[PDB]
This record gives C-alpha cells, structure tokens and sequence, in this order.
C-alpha cells in the first residue's frame, strides 16, 4: 500500500545525510500545497540551499531513499490524525505525508495520490481515482512518516 | 487491558466517576493508557475500576480524556483521605503517561450521605449572622504587638466590614503569640459589636502543628465568643480539617477555609489536580467558607462555584463540569473572592457571584475606618443598583461615581 | 524589587534558606523574578526574605535558580505546617513566573532543635527490633478477602522469613473488611509467627483515618494488641495529623512507618512543584522512623535523599541535588524504604546502593512462605558477599546463582 | 572540526531532524547576532519551531559536531577569489558555528570574526594574540559540495 517509514527517538546521534521539505497542513489546505516552493536549488556544499519562494514552515527529514529520490516537487503535509487520511488502520497519532507533485498524474493503480476531499485532504488509491476519472491529483504520496516512539 | 477498558459499560447510580486528562508516552495508544489508569487506581471482579470512555481533547495534540468508574465499596464511609489515596495515590507516577491531570469527580448520592458536609452552610450562616440581601465584606490587615493588632481590627470592623482576617502565615511566632492575639482581637470585636449593633467577627487562625494544639486554639476562641475560625486545609491535611469541622458543628463555630498552597498542585494545566476537585472534597469534609479567588478563565471558575453552592448541577463541558452532580440536600459553601480587588471591581463582583459570597479586600488614603466605609458603601450601592435592573457590567462606573457624591470615603477611594 | 534582591548578603547561621528553580515570563528579568519570589514569600525590615543569589540553570534557557534567606523569627517553633505556608503558600501562583519549583531547604540548627524528629530513629529502631548487620525485608500482601484469610497470608509470610508485612495503603476500613477485625487477625498472625520463629516480626497496620480521634483509636488498639509498628500517609492525611501521631508514637513506644502516596501529584514534573527531598526533610523533622523513598532498580538525586535523611551532616553538592550544607544537630535519621519493581534479581544492587540501614519492600513466587524464603536467602547471601569483598554490581549474578542451589525456593524465583 | 562532503549514508548510525539558520558572509555580524538560537523539534509532527522567523534555512545532517551544538546553531555561506578565471574557482562555502561558544578558549579551534569585507575565520591563538577574547561563533565543521565522482 503506502510505504511507511517511522521517525524514531535517538535517531539524532549520527545522520550522515538529511533533506529539507516545505511544510503544508490539513488546515492550511490545497492552496498551501500549490503555494509551496517546488524547486529547491542545491548550491550545497554540505547542504547550503535556497528556495524559489520564501516559506514559513520547514521539516527536516533524513535522507531516506524514497525522500531523497524526489528532489524537486517534494512537500510534507501535516495531519492531526492518521485515521482519516489512511485508508487502513491508524494509531491516533499525527501524520506526516511526503508528496511528489511531479507525478501527480494518476498512472499507478496501486499508487496513492493526495487529493482534495470534501472534508479536507485525503490519500486515494490510483485505481479508485481512475474509477472516478480523475486524471490529476495534488501530489503522489511517496512516503508516510510516523512520529518518534518511546 | 481488556479487563479494564470496556467501551460499552453504563455506570451505575452508586458508582464514583472520575475524569482524567493525559498525554501518553510516544508510541502509547490512548486506550491502553486509559486502561492502565483504571488498573493503577483500583485493584490491578467487583473491586476494579473500569474505563468506559476515551475521547481526544479537542484542539490538543497527544491529549486525551478518560472516564473511569469505581464501585462504591472501594471507599471508606465519610472519608476524604481514603477517597484520595484510592484515586490519586500513585496513578500520577505511572510510566506510560507523560502527564496526568484529574479534572473531575462524581460522588454518588450513596457516598455523599456518609459525610458531614459544611458545619452550617449558607442558609444557616446567614441566620446565625443575621445578614441578608447582600454579599459579606472583609479585609486582611496589612502589617505588630497583639494590642496594636487589636486596635487595627477594631477600627476595620468598627468602620463597616463584616470580617477581618489574620494573615495566613501567622500562627504563633516569637514576635506575637496566639494567645495574646486571640485576647486582643476578641476585645476589638466585642467593642465594635457593642458600638454598631451588628455581628462582627475575625477569622482567627487556628492552624496548628498538632491536633491537640489545634483544639486548644479552637477552644479558646470558643471561650471568647468568637463566631468564626480559620484553617488551612491543604497544608494542615484532611484528617485535621475534618476533625475541626466536626468540632465546629458541635460548638456552633463557623469555619473558614483558606486555600494556601493550592497552586502547588493545580496551577499547571497538564498535571495534578484541578481545584474543582479539591473544592468538592472540601464541601464533603467541612468548612462554611472557601476561597475561590477572583476573576477580576471565568468559565471554569464559575463552574466550580456552582458545584460548591447548588443542590444539582447538570454536566456542562463548557464550564468544566464533566458529570452531573446531585448533592442530595447537603448545604453549600460560600465562595470567597480575593486578591487584586478594590472598589473599582465591586460592580463586577456583585454581578458575578450574586449574594451568596464574601468579598475580601487588601491602603485607603485616610486610614482603616474610611477604608471599611468605602467598601461598605460601594457594595451597598452595587447591590441596590442590581435590584433595580441596572447593568453592573456597564453602569458600574456611574453607580460608583454617584455613590461617591454622598460618601467622602468612597470618593477618596475612587479618586485613585 | 531592589529591596528584596540583595546580591551582596551573606546568610546567617540562623537563617532558613531555600533554593528555587524558575522560568520567568518573557519580558521579565531573572533578578526581578527572584526578588518577587522573596517578596511573595515574606512580609519590619527584619521580617522580609532576601534574595542573595541568582544563577542560570546550566544548559537551559529561561531557567534560573534563586537563593532566598528567611529570618528565624518567621517560623513557629516545632511546626512543619507553618514553615510550609510561609515558603510555599502563594509563590507558585505568582504571575510573573511561568513555572516554579522548590528544590531545597536549609534548616538552621536553631530551628531543627525545636522539632521532635523521628520517634525512635535508626539506631534505636534496630535495638528495639534486635536486628543488626543487614537490611530488613518485607512485602505487600496480595490480594490487595476476609480478615481471617488475610491473617493467614500474613502469618505464612512472616513465619516464612520476612521481617515485615504491609497493609495495602488504600485499605483503611471498608464494607468488606473492617479495621477492627483486620487488626485482631493480623495480631494473631504476628504473635504465632514470633512464638514459632523466636524473632521479632511486625506488620504495618494502616492507622490512617478521616479524623484525629479515629486515628488515635486505631493506633491505641494496635498498641493494645502489642503491635511494634504502625503506618500512616503523611501527605494525604497531612502534617498536623502526622505530627500528632508521631508524638503519640514516641510517648507509647511504637515505630512509625510513613508511606508517600500522592507525592507524584506534587513533584513528578521537573519544572513545577516541590521536590521530594524537601518533603523528606520536612518529614524527618515532623516524625516517622521509616520512609518510602523508592528504588532505582535519577540515581544521583536518590543518593542525595538517602544521605539527607540518614546522616548527621551533609555537605552541599549540586551534582547530588544538595544545595545547602545541612547540619542535623544530632537529630536521628529516618530509615529509607526501597520499593517498586523489585524481586531477588535486584537484591545485589539494592544491598550495595542502600547499605545496611534500609528496608526492602518486595512485590508472585511460583510456589507465600517460599517467597519469604527466597528473599531471605538472597539478602543474606548478598550481605555476606559484600562483607567478604565481592562486587555486588558485577558478581551479583553469580552470588544469586550459587545461593539458588542452597535453597530451591530461591532457585524457583531465579528461574523466572 | 571535520570537512565533510554532503554524501549519503556514509556512516549507518541513524537518520533525524537538525536545523541551522543561514547567513551570508556579506551580511556580517548583524545577521549572526540576529539569527534564531533555539530551534526545537517537537510535538509529534516534528515540524521545527524557531523562536523567531528566518529567511534562509539549511540543515546540516546530524553529524556529531552538528548534534553537539544545540543552541546557537548557525550556518554561514562563504563565496570566493580567482586571479585567473580559467583557473578553477573555489567552491561556495558554509560554516557551521556555535554562537553559544562565542568566547575564545581554544587555540586550535577556529572562530568566526569579521573581515574588513564580509566575515572571516581566525585561529583561536591568532585571536588571543590580537587580544580578542571573543568571537561571533566557534566553527565546528568545514564544507565541500556533494561529489558523485
């Protein structure tokens, strides 16, 4: 289903590589996701970066391979509760969803795509969107991040 | 956990209920945490608590409520101390929860009826004091030798206050010993009563290191004809408070309860015991008056003020009342407003608390009797205005200014 | 504010000192906040506290310590409750501070000598019990049940080898078990065990009660029955009641065991309320021969407590949580009680951590008496090993495994 | 004070949040004196919280010096300085500095001071020789661009 890698406590000891994503929220809505800077210019030495647009909220994520692969078009969406967004079971915890707007077109039947739901923002299977003939989405979910656990 | 969290349980009329707030350690499910609270606070088949309802705190991340029932048999009849060790003894130290706070307790009628309740209560107190139609007033003496203290008491009572209060930190010290304070204060009272024709008193502090000393002080106050005494229930303890309350009923002495040190356990909003719980516990233990403090979170404050005065309070989460509480005709407790108040707030205080209250004030430009006068005038003006339908929340400025035209003392106060 | 913060003051031998940790509201300077604490807690220029030192908490922003002196004259002789209202009555509710915690108090000798202190104290308590050269053992009876069956469980466990058996802290008197019968049946269990084994055995009868009179009745009956020790909850019942009971105990020759239920409400959160080391000192002055301190199997803070309640003189050492050098002026100590999460596997550590002047209260053995046996053996083996020169923090595994071959009861425990 | 390539997964010991506000050298001490010191990862969302907003944000992977900084974390862009254009230009730079360790105590340790134009890094001994017992930040690491070859 959705690839889920959970951030864990004590993972701050030695991250060799890390990546940065702008942050959008369920309350902020689809508009914020459109507003977020897509191209983050890497003029980096050990990381120095600049963004095409100024953005208030930033999440620092480890260079997990799916997150690292995205590069441009990478965004993180904050959800107060996991259950509403996740088609499957939830742990009643805040959810971080990493989405790639570059692959927003629905081509992957099993792929999950962030879309604007009537209630708010939801992750929907591609096949389901194809059944409703929705050719495009906000972003294609690449990874779901769960909080650190003691 | 499946022996403690039961989502489809309906509480019995005789169950004790408690409402807790908590934040579970990261990676701890809310339900598991709820079940644990019930287990830690009860045995852990008829001697165990049950968690019957868990819900998130709206607007707050990683924060939940849990509602737990406890069988009637788990509590000693008539004992606040037993109820508290059973409920708050060690659950707060439980490892899977980051923080825990107790918000409310529903005491079933069957348990309420095993407690004495206030020695006299609101209606009896008005009758004993012969004071009707208004809030009562008093103050604390700011500063002394026992005689000088007695002079200050005399002037304040003589000038128009109903009560004068001992500083909560003065029990007996090398600079002043209680026996002398009691004699000189009593004299001041007797002179003021004789000269004004009213009933006046002083909240003599009988808080003491031992129960025997507490009784000696209380007995002396009785011998001197003192209508009311004071005690610090949180510092002294519930065993001592309850003991004094029984004494007070037998001897006809009103009991005033100070709430010093409450901040230690109820100030932070994510840990400890909400004051409203302590307020209920006190109403069951004893005490005729209880400090509530001022408001000039008024919703939460008013919530407990009703809980300690009314016979029946319907649950209303917007006021911080989680459970419907039936007090089964046990008498209520007068709230005492205090701290940060002066004549400028008199309108508000009268409208907010109504008549069943005491207002304690902290100097006046022309000494203590003018002080007392200014407060007495301001209060009467506000009450009479309320009775005529004047809106004290808006007209209060004019009500005080008009009163100031007939009273130089009040005017001197309003000048500042 | 500048009349309270005095950066160039040297404390007197008679001053009471207190160390507070606080976090000021944004916009409020650390010095002003320190001055405010001294002001709120005191007042006549000899009746005010003085803040003499302010320093940041290393590693934390908006986190400071403040050291405040208070004149001896402000404290009622012999009274814990007066000390507490003075020091912690209202500072915690002060508006310019986000959070406040009390970390430590230096009680000047001049004040220490006005208190009774522990009824008997550590050395006397060993002589009364005739137990030397080792920590004492006990456990809490489970199910936490009629008085007769309860008495049987007590008998078997004491007979089996424990020194003490404890009542559940939440059972005072309940519909299913009334104290008068628990007391009779337990006393029988003790008397049979003592007669059979030749040793001195006790039981921590709970005499916590809703009123002082009831507390005394329970204590008097325990004496009538020949019980060497009784139990009381000093925080729920409070200090007036605790002190009263301690005086009774000293007069009557009964040892007093103090339980710390509800301490979590007051000190669990690291940034608000009153640290238990303060409460521990207060208790040593009020009374109590035994005190629950809990086990560690913060270590540094724990070790701090243990010295503070046992030694005659403790040098200040911030790394152990001791802010002020404390001279107890020959007042006897309080025997600490370790508890929580303990069984024989932790016996090595417990012996080395606490030394001989302690009590270990154990939780479930696969075979009552076999439980007592397993712990009695494990302890003696550990103590002997320590005296010989083995390192219990490393060899503890082998010491227990060898001991496990002497008595199959211990092997059975070790096997799980 | 290590010099590390931005390189992925060299050491396998973990993966987590760490942020430092960025200044340009051209900006000078004023920018450093104003960047937010306390950057606190929390809640459960883990979106970082800064006591004050900052225009440019870069993170330095949680290598051991970066993790050690905590408060006072700052990152300083440095730009070169070629006599000959054909001679290859030196790479752009970034300095991770602990502003909390402003005081100059270590002779070996480099410290951040102000050059006539822009900022500069000076040895602790040199700063003590010049009688400056204070610096803006203490450099804890050195830069080098992600090289895949």
């Amino acid at each position: 289903r959705i690839p889920v890698v959970r951030l864990k406590f004590g993972e701050v000891a030695e991250a060799t590589s890390v990546v940065v994503l702008p942050v959008c929220k369920a309350e902020e809505g689809e508009k914020k996701i459109l507003e977020a800077p897509m191209e983050i210019i890497a003029g980096g030495d050990f990381k120095v970066v600049e963004a095409e647009k100024g953005w208030k909220r930033w999440v620092v994520l480890p260079s997990w391979n799916p997150v690292a692969a995205i590069g441009k078009g990478g965004v993180a969406v904050s959800f107060r509760d996991d259950r509403k967004v996740l088609p499957w079971d939830g742990k009643e915890e805040p959810l971080l969803v990493v989405a790639d707007r570059v692959r927003n077109v629905v081509e992957a039947d099993d792929g999950y795509y962030l879309v604007v739901a009537e209630n708010g923002l939801k992750l929907e299977k591609g096949s389901d969107l194809k059944a409703r003939e929705v050719k495009e989405s906000l972003g294609m979910v690449v990874l779901v991040v769960r909080p650190p656990r003691e | 956990k499946l022996t403690y969290y039961t989502p489809d349980y309906t509480p019995k009329d005789t169950d004790l209920l408690a409402a807790f707030r908590f934040s579970p350690q990261p990676g701890v499910p809310a339900d598991e945490a709820g079940a644990a609270i019930a287990a830690e606070s009860s045995t852990g088949d008829r001697y165990k608590g049950k968690c019957y309802h868990i819900e998130p705190v709206q607007g707050e991340e990683n924060s939940y409520f849990a509602f737990i029932a406890y069988p009637l048999d788990l509590f000693e009849e008539g004992s606040v101390t037993n109820i508290l060790t059973s409920i708050v003894g060690n659950v707060f130290g439980f490892k899977a929860i980051r923080s825990l706070r107790l918000e409310d307790i529903r005491f079933p009628v069957a348990l309420v009826k095993t407690f004495q309740g206030p020695p006299h209560g609101i209606q009896v107190e008005r009758d004993l004091l012969n004071k009707y139609g208004r809030p009562m007033l008093g103050c604390t003496i700011k500063p002394l030798s026992a005689k000088n203290y007695g002079r200050a008491v005399y002037e304040c009572l003589r000038g128009g206050l109903d009560f004068t209060k001992d500083d909560e930190n003065i029990n007996s010290q090398p600079f002043q010993r209680w026996r002398d304070r009691f004699l000189f204060v009593a004299d001041a009272i007797h002179k003021s009563q004789a000269e004004t024709g009213e009933i006046k008193g002083h909240y003599l502090n009988v808080t003491a290191p031992t129960c025997e000393e507490m009784m000696k002080r209380a007995e002396f106050a009785k011998e001197l004809g003192m209508p009311i005494i004071m005690h610090d229930f949180l510092t002294a303890g519930f065993t001592a408070n309850t003991t004094l309350a029984k004494w007070c009923r037998d001897n006809g002495v009103l009991l005033h309860i100070h709430r010093a040190m409450h901040a230690v356990i109820d100030r932070q909003r994510n840990h400890g015991i909400h004051f409203r719980v302590l307020a209920k516990c006190l109403r069951l233990s004893g005490g005729d008056h209880l400090h509530s403090g001022t408001v000039v979170d008024k919703a939460s404050t008013l919530g407990f003020v009703d809980l300690m005065r009314e016979d029946h309070i319907e649950a209303d989460r917007s006021r911080g009342v989680f459970f419907t509480q039936d007090w089964a005709s046990m008498p209520g407790v007068l709230p005492v407003a205090s701290g940060g108040i002066h004549v400028w707030h008199m309108p508000a205080l009268v409208e907010i608390f109504g008549d069943d209250s005491v207002l304690q004030f902290g100097g006046h430009p022309w000494g203590n009797a003018p002080g007392a006068t200014a407060n007495r005038v301001a209060l009467e003006a506000c009450v009479q205005a309320r009775n005529e339908g004047r809106d004290l929340y808006r007209e209060g400025g004019d009500i005080l200014r008009e009163a100031g035209k007939w009273s130089p003392e009040l005017a001197a106060a309003l000048d500042l």
